[PDB]
DNA sequence: CATCAGTTCGAGTCTGGTACTGCCCAGTAGTGATCTTATTTCATTATGGTGA
């Protein structure tokens, strides 16, 4: 049997609950955006930022965190005579239940999230505002100017030296209120990146694609990875898709695998092709199902909490507007060559 | 959230009746900090601290806190520490755990020189300035220094015993022997009904004195090494032997 | 107390306002106004003359 | 008999229980000065279709 095993059927719903929420899948699309990722964060060469873009309910959160693990259980081998290098930081770190981004914030954020895993107590910031106590934890105040809190964060990341520096939902970095250019916040990201020589992954939903190329300096330094969603026109990854929904099936905790796969079609129009939003939406469908104690899922069960037609031609809209963007054919290659001059 | 001497001096010393605690409540009351040893003690001071803490607090087990039980067993003379005696293995055991850091009342025994639970002599200096302090200064906290006010716990503490095997391992055993008989007397403390008299004492000497040494003294003084003066002290008035000399009889017995 | 009385007298007298930093820095132990009389004869002499 | 054990007297030493002294720092709330910033106006600037 390679599905979950029969012994978790006498256990309560919670224990179901509590072994398939944390229970992940292996899509062909997670498996290529993972190792590409794990590639250009091993090699940066030079690379100040990376951009990662993608679809909302997909799993680029799943992966990120899979990346982290993975940096963590290689780097700690390394962390027996190498101090004060975290092997991965990975936040939000844009508004925060915020209404506009703040700087000082991101900031400061940047370095309780930097300092927290490790209890430290030789390090001496550039700064007199922020400092360690005896308890080792990171004390910071509201007195200190952006620039000190910059000072004091290159310091911390020049001697911490980490492989990383993951930001997720980036997209809300363009919130600069009003006065401001997009261009003058890349270029300070780019430059903490510069003087630090960190990697930057910004992941996140299309809007990043806000960002995409801004300046020559920006553009020769980025590197771009978009985890294209799953396109029901390729007939492969149609197959992928019904692959991925009979892997749900079989290691969907009930006492018997119920019939999904015949309304495939139909899960499109509710998925799009989205794997993070199937596997909500069938978690979802599962603990309703459960807490009436109900052993299969139903066509009707799938139509209880189907998603709204018009949150999905939304989202649509804006995935279409964000590929079309995104779209490189022959024809740029061609434009390319011809404004180069290689004849 | 308060100082433990504002504490004294605003909630304590008015509602005691003494002239000088409530004198002291309004120039700064050191009497009660340079003396903060006596309010461990088997003394009327103690008991009155108990029933000040007791009133302002509503307990009904206080009287445990202390060894005031055994206010006609001890006496306190070379009893207790002037300067804090803590264990920092013990203080960040019980801040990493979670637990409240609590100071222990084996610690103020001058007798006492190691933690059972985490071997290891106390400190009697603040590492990192060397400043003595009080069993309770004017901004005393649990796990800081009254001066410098900085944690003292350590997982591995800066003092460390010196090399050697011919009487560091008795000096050892011997330091063990004192902090297991103790902590049994405390841990028994509650389990008894009522403390021991000096009676119980008297009778104790006239077991032994005629036990193995037939009636005698003099081999029993030369045994343990006291004069005889003291021992004739001890076996026929209502003299209290000194803790010291009372669990070095016990070990010349070998009994608790 | 008398000697705070004449130095707030001759600081007046001068023109310069007689607070107590000023009474203190001009008497040998400056610390003297923690005594609760001192700091009152102080206060007395400047209502005394109008503060 | 003279040695050693059981008794006394008074001094040594600690310690609790009780009161007291000589001294300046630290925190907070006024003003006046000088920047500093999320946010509100003063012009140009491009887009628009139709009757003389
Ligand atoms: N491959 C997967 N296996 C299991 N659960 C997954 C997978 N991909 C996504 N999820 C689920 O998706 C939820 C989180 O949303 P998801 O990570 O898919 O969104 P996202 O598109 O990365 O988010 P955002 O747009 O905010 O960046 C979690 O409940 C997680 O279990
Ligand atoms: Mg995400
Ligand atoms: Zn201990
Ligand atoms: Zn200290």
């Amino acid at each position: 049997s390679t599905g979950f095993p029969l012994e978790l059927l006498t256990r309560p719903a919670t224990e179901r609950l509590a072994y398939f929420e944390n229970y992940t899948v292996a899509h062909p699309r997670l498996k290529e955006v993972y190792e590409i990722l794990m590639r250009t964060i091993a090699e940066p060469a030079g690379a100040s930022f990376i951009f990662v873009y993608g679809a909302s309910g997909v799993g680029k959160t799943t992966l990120r965190l899979r990346v982290e693990q993975k940096l963590t259980e290689l780097a700690l081998p390394k962390l027996e005579s190498d101090r004060a290098r975290v092997p991965v930081v990975g936040i939000e770190a844009i508004a925060p239940e915020s209404r506009y981004f703040n700087w000082k914030e991101y900031y400061t954020r940047a370095l309780i999230t930097l300092e927290e895993p490790l209890i430290d107590h030789k390090f001496d910031y550039g700064v007199r505002g922020i400092s360690r106590d005896n308890f080792g934890k990171i004390n910071v105040e509201s007195k200190v100017v952006a620039p000190a809190l910059r000072r004091a964060l290159e310091n911390a990341l020049i001697h911490r030296h980490p492989d990383v520096f993951f930001v997720d939902e980036a997209q809300h970095f363009g919130k600069v209120a009003s006065g401001y250019k997009l261009q003058d916040q890349l270029d300070c990201l780019k430059s903490l990146a510069n003087m630090t020589g960190i990697l930057h992954c910004l992941l996140g939903t299309y809007e990043l694609l806000t960002f995409r190329n801004l300046s020559g300096q920006l553009s020769r330094r980025s590197v771009d990875i978009h985890f294209r969603r799953y396109c029901a026109d390729s007939p492969e990854d149609v197959q992928a898709f019904k692959s991925v929904l009979l892997t749900f099936q079989q290691h969907l905790p009930l006492a018997e695998t119920p019939n999904l796969v015949d309304h495939w079609e139909y899960f499109y129009e509710r998925t799009l092709g989205c794997i993070g939003t199937l596997k909500d939406w069938l978690k979802r469908v599962l603990s309703d199902a459960l807490d009436r104690e109900a052993t299969t899922i139903t066509l009707k069960d799938l139509q209880k909490r189907a998603l709204s037609v018009a949150q999905c031609q939304k989202m649509f809209k804006e995935i279409q507007e964000g590929e079309r963007q995104l779209s490189e054919t022959e024809a740029d290659v061609q434009n390319l060559r011809s404004a180069l001059g290689l004849g | 959230g308060v100082l433990p001497g504002v504490l004294m001096t605003r909630e304590i010393a008015p509602l005691v009746n003494k002239i000088y605690f409530q004198n002291g409540a309004n120039r700064g009351f050191r009497e009660i900090f340079n003396r903060s040893q006596a309010l461990n003690g088997m003394g009327e001071m103690a008991a009155d601290l108990v029933q000040v803490l007791q009133k302002l607090t509503l307990r009904d087990d206080l009287r445990f806190l202390t060894m005031l039980f055994w206010s006609n067993i001890l006496t306190p003379r070379n009893l207790f520490r002037t300067r804090k005696a803590w264990c920092p293995i013990c203080y960040q055991e019980r801040h990493q755990n979670g637990l409240v850091v609590y100071e222990q009342l084996l610690w103020t025994i001058n007798l006492i020189t190691i933690c059972p639970q985490h071997q290891k002599p106390l400190v009697e200096l603040c590492p990192h300035c060397n400043h003595e302090s009080p069993l309770l200064n004017w901004r005393s906290r649990p796990g800081y220094c009254s001066k410098c006010g900085e944690w003292l716990g350590a997982n591995q503490c800066l003092k460390t015993f010196t090399d050697g095997e011919g009487s560091i391992k008795l000096q050892l055993e011997w330091q063990y022997w004192t902090a297991n008989v103790v902590g049994e007397l405390i841990l028994a403390s509650q389990c008894f009904e009522s403390a021991p008299s000096k009676e119980n004492i008297t009778k104790s000497l006239n077991i032994v004195i005629d036990k193995v040494a037939e009636n005698n003294a003099a081999a029993f003084s030369r045994l343990i090494g006291v004069p005889k003066n003291s021992l004739w002290m001890w076996q026929s008035t209502k003299t209290l032997p000194e803790l010291n000399t009372l669990l070095k009889i016990c070990y010349e017995l070998e009994i608790s | 107390c008398s000697e705070v009385r004449e130095i707030v007298l001759s600081l007046n007298a001068q023109g310069v306002y007689p607070t107590e930093g000023r009474v203190c820095e001009l008497m040998p132990n400056p610390g003297c106004f923690r005594y609760k009389q001192v700091r009152a004869a102080f206060n007395d002499a400047r209502r005394e003359f109008g503060l």
